[PDB]
RNA sequence: UACCCGCAGAAGAAGCACCGGCUAACUCCGUGCCAGCAGCCGCGGUAAUACGGAGGGUGCAAGCGUUAAUCGGAAUUACUGGGCGUAAAGCGCACGCAGGCGGUUUGUUAAGUCAGAUGUGAAAUCCCCGGGCUCAACCUGGGAACUGCAUCUGAUACUGG
RNA sequence: UUAGCUAGUAGGUGGGGUAACGGCUCACCUAGGCGACGAUCCCUAGCUGGUCUGAGAGGAUGACCAGCCACACUGGAACU
């Protein structure tokens, strides 16, 4: 069954990328929708939209500089198996500060870096390479 | 103020005692995988107000009997 | 106990390895 | 302005209605201080001659590679069939920390200090190869912004 | 009963005390209640040999507690130093 | 506890001069500096990728006098002081008191200058000092003590040193026989033969 | 594999037992030649390598090399035995050390001497 | 006693292991599957850089080798960090209790989670900056650390109720 | 390749006992209590601060120094 929604939306994200596809779209939830938010942002996904009532889906536009993708890697850190809270000093940096870990804290999600500006530590939803 | 644990009780069988189960979601020492252990208590309780299956909060006393060191301090969703 | 003495491994028939011929190939030699 | 580095030299061979046809492999790294690395494998009937040959491949198909300073960028995996190799970048000072093949190529590129591990496999041939591709994957910040579409200072 | 004293904590021949509240019961370098400062007789010129932790020794004082001989001698020495 | 045994036989070793000589008479003179030592000398086997290192780590070790255990010791420090480790190390073995007398022209050799530390010949601050091993601090004046001051070898070091290239970071007086250390010195300051970088990854196996 | 199944059942260390068992984690032992002979090696090799049946003195009954060119060992001589397994040997997991006890040095022998209880020639 | 000053004279003071590959260091002689070596691969059957001796070298050094034992290398029990079509590895197939996991929205709670504070986490040890023995080891002042536990006050995205 | 274990056993009442709570103990009443989150049984072992190793996470260990425990020819017992 599904059990993840984010690590769904993730791993779509990574075929899209493999596959050249313009865009990927999937049903919304308020979670992905802010991982979105985020991703683009940072600047990984080049715009989202939500579409639909009843039954929401997302639809992520995805970045390609000079042909290859912009997202090289995707993971899910946390997951419902097993799941990772970290406190703020025990952030990670993702490819050395180039790549960005999504993580969930109190005031939002947010990028690793932003949680660290703000003083707080949280859920480790994604590593984005 | 005080010091104060809930839990299902798992019998009331022996009289002006029960016995509370109390769990606790302890992260694993080695893999980081959140455990539901589980602590049983024997709790005493005057005038058998308890029932099986009934959640309950109780605090640590001096002891009542050997393995009776705990003393409930109310009853909630006592539902069958 | 002279059949029991010519039994003993000490006195069986050795042959010497070939260098050359069929078993020659040796994979590693005695030195680099 | 090429330093070349004979990493490893290997002798296979060839059964034949006659024998042993033997020969000689030989796998050679060239760089030229900076960036660019290439590695190239020869094989002749005699280990000179192979060898030659293992330079010139090198020396075309040559491959450029990003480093911050006299380092690598950040931790880096490469793979290449059995050989998964980590190597991960370092202070000023630390040298090259990593294994037989892989420190030779990484040697010519002209990294100064690397912490590098080899999984797996260290068939050197592999080694080296999986080594090149961890290299050739690596991207700079600069790199990483323009892909981003931002500036080098919004990503630090 | 606690008592403050002196605990030989150095080398051989160069000894170094730690002046320690204490349960008398107790062996001199072992368990102590708090340590209230030191006190070096090896020590060179221009630095502290001896640093008492005044206030808490006092505390002690109060609460009921004895003053080896040698810890009321640096004790005086501090106080003739101030 | 110290070489003893020949000295140049191990700058032929080395290939390199390493100094274990005053200097008066061109090392060619002396030795086939070229042709390493033995029966098998004249024979040059390609060297290993350990095997390079190895040498590079007695050549440095062999130039200080130092043995194994001490340099170890002094590798491991560099390695726990902040900043370059080859560098550090580097440093460390400058700071070595008969390392600093030698510079200074005290002793014609590093040999010499450590038996003149050894002989309680070489004050630091005012303070007979008898380790060779000592580390001379920044602003640490290290002179010659007045007995020491009339031997006719320190006044020929002397002279030998003023042939030599003067180090940048000491500073010494001919006429007093005492030279103030002002800092520890920069990698561009020493020798630029020496792979430190070698030596670290060697003990880094 | 699975996190929940290590947690149920967790990762067994690979327990290494002892090549030199007779030894009980001890640097050397004292055994007593109960008897003394040569034995052939396995192939490819051939010798008559001299070996001793050992009874040490924990109980344990062994059979220890014995080194270097010629020995003295009779029955009842009492040695001291070091573990090492010779390679050929079938059974042999231990050798007698050398200018211990009763067992001598090697005669004439003049290169690691210190190997084979050697004492260093005066000149 | 430490420490210092004087006296004489290079005087009283260097060994151990190794040199086939791994592994830094090679030649001659004797023996000839013997004698022996060996950690693994192996060497030795008359030109042995592998045995023994010598000369020569290499590495350590008042120590140097061997043995034992532990971690390392071993991502070779893999939490970090492995695998299972053919290399070891998918229950013969299902149902299913316990357990694990659980689509989406709003509210609430605040157990997990995060933040801050308080108490504690002995001293020593480890690490950082200093000081003291001529240096070092050693001794030592101050810090940091002791990743935890409990309580109190918040935060409420995520998980839970 | 140890799965069932326990009758002062689990609880209650009331006496007695303790410096103190308490099946600590006794009398009576109830029939419980523990256990696959491993009870019971068997083998091994003093525990900790630490030490060694390790990039770490871990692994191994617990001489010396310091904290705690237990023991004092073996098995009991009390007295002060
Ligand atoms: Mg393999
Ligand atoms: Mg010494
Ligand atoms: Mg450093
Ligand atoms: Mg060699
Ligand atoms: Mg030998
Ligand atoms: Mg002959
Ligand atoms: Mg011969
Ligand atoms: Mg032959
Ligand atoms: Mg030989
Ligand atoms: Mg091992
Ligand atoms: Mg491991
Ligand atoms: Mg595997
Ligand atoms: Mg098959
Ligand atoms: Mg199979
Ligand atoms: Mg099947
Ligand atoms: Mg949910
Ligand atoms: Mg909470
Ligand atoms: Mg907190
Ligand atoms: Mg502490
Ligand atoms: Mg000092
Ligand atoms: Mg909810
Ligand atoms: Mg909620
Ligand atoms: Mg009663
Ligand atoms: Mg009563
Ligand atoms: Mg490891
Ligand atoms: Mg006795
Ligand atoms: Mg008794």
């Amino acid at each position: 069954s599904m059990q993840d929604p984010i690590a769904d939306m993730l791993t779509r994200i990574r075929n899209g990328q493999a596959a050249n596809k313009a865009a990927v779209t999937m049903p919304s939830s308020k979670l992905k929708v802010a991982i979105a938010n985020v991703l683009k942002e940072e600047g990984f996904i080049e715009d989202f939209k939500v579409e639909g009532d009843t039954k929401p889906e997302l639809e992520l536009t995805l970045k390609y500089f000079q042909g290859k993708a912009v997202v090289e890697s995707i993971q899910r850190v946390s997951r419902p198996g097993l799941r990772i809270y970290k406190r703020k000093d025990e952030l990670p940096k993702v490819m050395a500060g180039l790549g960005i870990a999504v993580v969930s804290t109190s005031k939002g999600v947010m990028t690793d870096r932003a949680a660290r500006q703000a003083g707080l530590g949280g859920e480790i939803i994604c590593y984005v390479a | 103020k005080i010091r104060t644990l809930q839990g299902r009780v798992v019998s009331d069988k022996m009289e002006k005692s029960i016995v509370v189960a109390i769990e606790r979601f302890v992260k694993h020492p080695i893999y980081g995988k959140f455990i539901k252990r589980t602590t049983k208590l024997h709790v005493h309780d005057e005038n058998n107000e308890c029932g099986i299956g009934d959640v309950v909060e109780i605090r640590e006393c001096r002891p009542l009997s050997k393995t009776k060191s705990w003393t409930l301090v109310r009853v909630v969703e006592k539902a069958v | 106990a002279i059949e029991t003495l010519l039994h003993d491994p000490l006195f069986r028939q050795r042959v010497e390895k070939n260098k050359k011929g069929k078993g020659s190939y040796m994979r590693k030699g005695k030195h680099g | 302005e090429l330093q070349e580095k004979l990493i490893a030299v290997n002798r296979v061979s060839k059964t034949v209605k006659g024998g042993r046809i033997f020969s000689f492999t030989a796998l050679t790294v060239v760089g030229d201080g900076n960036g660019r690395v290439g590695f190239g494998y020869g094989k002749a009937r005699e280990v000179p001659a192979a060898i030659q040959k293992a330079m010139e491949k090198a020396r075309r198909n040559m491959i450029n590679v990003a480093l911050n300073n006299g380092t690598l960028q950040h931790p880096v995996k490469g793979v290449h069939t059995g050989s998964r190799v980590f190597m991960q970048p370092a202070s000023e000072g630390t040298g090259i920390i990593a294994g037989g093949a892989m420190r030779a190529v990484l040697e010519v590129a002209g990294v100064h200090n690397v912490l590098a591990k080899a999984y797996g496999s260290t068939n050197p041939i592999n080694v080296v190869r999986a080594t090149i591709d961890g290299l050739e994957n690596m991207n700079s910040p600069e790199m990483v912004a323009a892909k981003r579409g931002k500036s080098v200072e919004e990503i630090l | 009963m606690v008592t403050i004293r002196l605990a030989r904590h150095g080398a051989k021949k160069r000894p170094f005390y730690q002046v320690v509240v204490a349960d008398s019961r107790n062996a001199r370098n072992g368990r102590f209640i708090e340590r209230v400062g030191f006190f070096n007789p090896i020590a060179s010129e221009k630095e502290e040999g001896t640093r008492l932790d005044l206030d808490r020794i006092a505390h002690w004082v109060g609460q009921g507690a004895t003053i080896s001989d040698r810890v009321a001698a640096l004790i005086k020495e501090v106080n003739k130093a101030a | 506890a110290r070489y003893l045994g020949p000295k140049l036989k191990l700058s032929r070793r080395e290939g390199t001069d390493l100094f274990l000589k005053s200097g008066v008479r061109a090392i060619d003179t002396k030795c086939k500096i070229e042709q390493a030592p033995g029966q098998h000398g004249a024979r040059k086997p390609r060297l290993s990728d350990y095997g390079v290192q190895l040498r590079e780590k007695q050549k440095v070790r062999r130039i200080y006098g130092v043995l194994e255990r001490q340099f170890r010791n002094y590798y491991k420090e560099a390695a726990r002081l902040k900043g370059n480790t080859g560098e550090n190390l580097l440093a460390l073995l400058e700071g070595r008191l008969d390392n600093v007398v030698y510079r200074m022209g005290f002793g014609a050799t590093r040999a010499e200058a450590r038996q003149l530390v050894s002989h309680k010949a070489i004050m630091v601050n005012g303070r007979v000092v008898n380790i060779a091993s000592y580390q001379v601090s920044p602003n640490d004046v290290v002179s010659i003590r007045e007995k020491a001051k009339k031997q006719s070898r320190v006044k020929a070091a002397l002279e030998l040193a003023e042939q030599r290239e003067k180090p940048t970071w000491l500073e010494v007086d001919a006429g007093k026989m005492e030279g103030t250390f002002k800092r520890k010195p920069e990698r561009s300051d020493l020798s630029a033969d020496i792979n430190e970088h070698l030596i670290v990854e060697l003990y880094s196996k | 594999a699975t996190v929940n199944q290590l947690v149920r059942k967790p990762r067994a260390r690979k327990v290494a037992k002892s090549n030199v068992p007779a030894l009980e984690a001890c640097p050397q032992k004292r055994g007593v030649c109960t008897r003394v002979y040569t034995t052939t090696p396995k192939k490819p090799n051939s010798a008559l390598r001299k070996v001793c049946r050992v009874r040490l003195t924990n109980g344990f009954e062994v059979t220890s090399y014995i080194g270097g060119e010629g020995h003295n060992l009779q029955e009842h001589s009492v040695i001291l035995i070091r573990g090492g397994r010779v390679k050929d040997l079938p059974g042999v997991r231990y050798h007698t050390v050398r200018g211990a006890l009763d067992c001598s040095g090697v005669k004439d022998r003049k290169q690691a001497r210190s190997k084979y209880g050697v004492k260093r020639p005066k000149a």
